[PDB]
RNA sequence: CUAAGCCGCCCGGUGGAUGGCUCGGCUCGGGGCGCCGACGAAGGGCGUGGCAAGCUGCGAUAAGCCCCG
RNA sequence: ACCGAUAGCGAACUAGUACCGUGAGGGAAAGCUGAAAAGCACCCCGGGAGGGGGGUGAAAAGAGCCUGAAACCGGGCGGCGAUAGGAGGGUGCGGCCCGAAAGGAAUGAGCCUCCCCGAAGGAAACCGCGGCGACGCGGGAGUACGAGGGGAGGGGACCGGGGUUGCACCGUCCGUCUUGAAACACGGGGCAGGGAGUUCGCGGCCGUGGCGAGGUUAAGGGGGUUAAGCCCCGUAGCCGC
RNA sequence: CGGCCGCCGAGACCCCGGCGCACGGACCGAUUGGUCCGUGAUCGGGUAGGCGGGCGUGCCGGUGGCGUAGAAGCCGGGCC
């Protein structure tokens, strides 16, 4: 259950930043690969040119706040996003 | 699951109807306690409430807590969010969140908040 | 309160590095909608403006 | 203006009011006399106060009656003759009658629908006692408030 | 008192990544390194190039869950990965002919961790 | 339609808590300034205002007198 | 990164004043109208103090003046109230009373009727038999019922909550030393404010962070600044090898 | 006094629902953590005392705001 609160476009960088909430009552925090796949499938994104900046769970709440980015191209990805995030997301 | 949600709401309602008001011992005896109703743990050596004798007021315990799924929710089932302006009002989820306008907000801003909530479909707990 | 010189230098370096992060600058609260790039480098002519 | 009335439903078209502040009389006896006078007609209350002053009719005591002897007749019981309190309350009643007359109400149809006495400020003094002890000697003052209504 | 664990967010992220990679590849070395890095700070492992030279063979991969110091003399060609390297230790390793890399780099190079030696 | 009495709410009195305010305190690296008196000191007493009691200021020229700015 | 009128100097104010002691000496309490006095003209009553009208003001904030809490006192309203016993309460419900908002609710309340599933548990009518008897055994039957979980129909405004009181059962106050407290053991008229593990030096240990066979500066100096903030230097010294 | 029959009677024992805790696991947090699953016949009284988390008050550096269309404070109520 993904509800996207905000989508904003940055032409100066060339990326779409998405702020969303995952509503998972009675279920663990969704895995990064599951969240990426669901977001890419629903929003029609390029899976090799998008990362999940963070997923945060706040105390006894079943709603986790997720922030993700989708760059225009792999060149912008390697230019802006750093090495540790690239290893974590497995796009390099 | 909506069925489980409703069942747990009913369970919480029954539990909190049965729950007593935990109050300091001898609260009724003095105005200094009756005017400030709180709970304080009895710590005396001969305190009957500390000894947990029958026929005496009970003490708070971890077992009285609400079920985890519906803990802290509004009795209507929504989750309350305190709102101070239109920007905070617009960030709510109309399907599962309700807006409570801060008591300090004036009428001029409350009118705009109510209008925006009505045109966004967001429930308001205190509409003026 | 005392702080080691090397620790202070490392903290200063980390803060300088964090200055050039788009996510941190936006999360702090600054408005960078029309900012060309981060970090913002300007020519040395800026140092002579006194009005 | 300076002091307010405990009556809540005052109607200037049908009612009149009066008061007296900082009276050097016993608040307890004022309470007893006001309780006796509550619910009575104005002229009947004036006659009652006149009888009490003339000592022809005792005032019963229901709250403050320690070490008080009984009186002849039915209903007694402790009773006494608070002449000073009766005189002060009579002055207040005359004032309220004047207020009602100036409003335009008939003085012969006025019923006392509200009357009360309150403790006011205490004027402090001291009286010497044995073994070098200074001991309080205080005066308790009374506020009197009355509201009468014209019955039809 | 309670153990608060590492304060460094980078180290906490490294520990989480080590556990995740251990689960992914079905090996125990990464989980072992994770808990060894999670041990209290006042007991964090410190290893010298002298010990590395004593117990290391040529062309071996060494992982240190802590700091590597440069007291002693090194002669072997060893790929050493550690959380922190002293300047002298890094210089000595490079001069001896090995590599001074990070634990993330070591995981990237050898995801299975075969033949890696843990040294404290 | 119970007399006194008991508990709760409202109104009024008594009282002066809370809140807000502050020409006053307290503490400081740095900077400034540091002795008066027989040419009669400091500290005091008494006087002094049209109506003037206290404080403050003045000294029979007495909430003041003269001169340059 | 001090206090905000019981705090801060004892003194925010006619304070080292009033006042106490022969004397050395001791030493309080006490701040606030309003933007502007616009500080209530005139009428009735009262010996007066004052009371009632009528005016000023956005608001009496009315000088007994910003807000006006608690204790206490008087009146009004709701409940009980002169054959009933326990520290003044606990569990459940009944009578009377309140119930606009913030709780649910005409997208349906209390309430009435019907149907399905069902944990642990669990009858009886009747039939046969055993026992001197209370009674028991096999079938009925793991059936009727059963905490709770679901569905349908009818009706159309309460339910939750609150004040008081009644009934049934239970309950000998709070803190404290003590083996032992209801104690005929001590501290306990009420309310409001104030009130008790602080600072330095040395040492042991732990949580974290920096550098690392090295670690770290002290006093002090320079740059810059409204400023004591900020930057650089400073190996004396101390610990370790 | 020697035996028997049936009932009544706890927070004990059994069952359903909920909470926390101890341990292990998965996933996710830019400073101690968070969500969910698994086991608990072999976890749930407690004085002295030890340990962990949380609520409240004044002021400072930031960050986001409210207020004469009515702040703080105070009085009676609803909800968590």
């Amino acid at each position: 259950e993904i509800r996207i609160k905000e989508i904003k476009e940055n032409k100066l960088i060339g990326r779409k930043e998405i702020y969303f909430e995952i509503y998972h009552p009675g279920e663990p925090t969704p895995s990064r690969k599951d969240v990426k796949g669901k977001l890419v499938a629903m929003l029609d994104l390029n899976p090799e040119t998008t990362v999940i900046q963070y997923i945060r769970s706040y105390f006894g709440s079943y709603i986790s706040k997720g922030y993700a980015k989708a760059y225009d191209s792999k060149e912008r990805m390697l230019y802006i996003e750093p090495e540790y995030i690239l290893i974590r997301d497995g796009l390099i | 699951d909506e069925k489980e949600f409703k069942r747990l709401l009913r369970v919480r309602a029954r539990l909190k109807r049965k729950k007593p008001r935990f109050l300091r011992q001898e609260w009724w005896r003095y105005p200094k306690f009756k005017n400030d109703p709180k709970w304080r743990r009895p710590k005396g050596i001969d305190s009957k409430m500390r000894l947990k004798l029958k026929g005496k007021p009970r003490s708070p315990s971890i077992g009285w807590s609400s079920p985890k799924l519906v803990r802290g929710l509004h009795p209507s089932g929504y989750e309350e969010v305190l709102v101070h302006n239109v920007k905070e009002l617009e960030a709510l989820d109309p399907k599962r969140q309700a807006a409570r306008i801060a008591h300090t907000v004036g009428k001029k801003k409350r009118i705009e908040i109510i209008k925006r909530a009505e045109e966004l479909g967001i429930k308001v707990l205190n509409p003026r | 309160e005392d702080i080691n010189k090397k620790e202070k230098r490392l903290a200063l370096m980390s803060a300088i590095a964090a200055t050039a992060n788009y996510d941190l600058v936006r999360a702090r609260g600054h408005i960078i909608d029309n900012v060309p790039q981060l970090p913002l480098i300007v020519v040395d002519d800026l140092q002579k403006v006194q009005k | 203006k300076r002091f307010g009335y405990s009556f809540q439903n005052f109607d200037p078209k049908r009612m009149a009011r009066a008061s007296a502040r900082d009276l050097r009389i016993s608040p307890k006896l004022a309470v007893e006399v006001c309780r006796e006078l509550r619910g009575m007609m104005l002229n009947d209350a004036l006659r009652y106060l006149d009888d009490v002053i003339a000592l022809k009719r005792p005032v019963p005591l229901k709250r403050y009656n320690d070490s008080q002897g009984h009186k002849p007749g039915k209903g007694f019981g402790p009773g006494r003759y608070p002449v000073k309190v009766a005189k002060a309350i009579k002055k207040v009643l005359l004032n309220v009658k004047n207020n009602a007359v100036q409003k335009g109400l008939d003085p012969d149809k006025l019923k006392i629908i509200h009357i009360a006495a309150h403790k006011g400020p205490v004027l402090r003094g001291w009286y010497p006692r044995a073994f070098g002890r200074a001991t309080p000697f205080n005066e308790q003052t009374t506020h009197i408030e009355v509201v009468v209504e014209e019955i039809r | 008192m309670k153990r608060t664990g590492p304060t460094d967010p980078n180290l906490r992220r490294l520990i989480r990544y080590l556990r995740k990679k251990s689960n992914e590849y079905g090996v125990k070395i990464w989980k072992d390194v994770a808990w060894r890095l999670e041990r209290p700070r006042r007991q964090r492992a410190e290893v010298n190039v002298s010990k590395i030279n004593r117990y290391a063979n040529d062309g071996e991969m060494i992982v240190v869950p802590g700091s590597v110091l440069g007291a002693g003399k090194l002669e072997k060609k060893v790929i050493v990965a550690a959380w922190k390297f002293s300047e002298t230790a890094r210089r000595k390793i490079i001069e001896a002919g090995g590599e001074a890399i990070t634990i993330e780099e070591l995981i990237e190079r050898n995801p299975t961790g075969s033949g890696v030696r843990i040294m404290e």
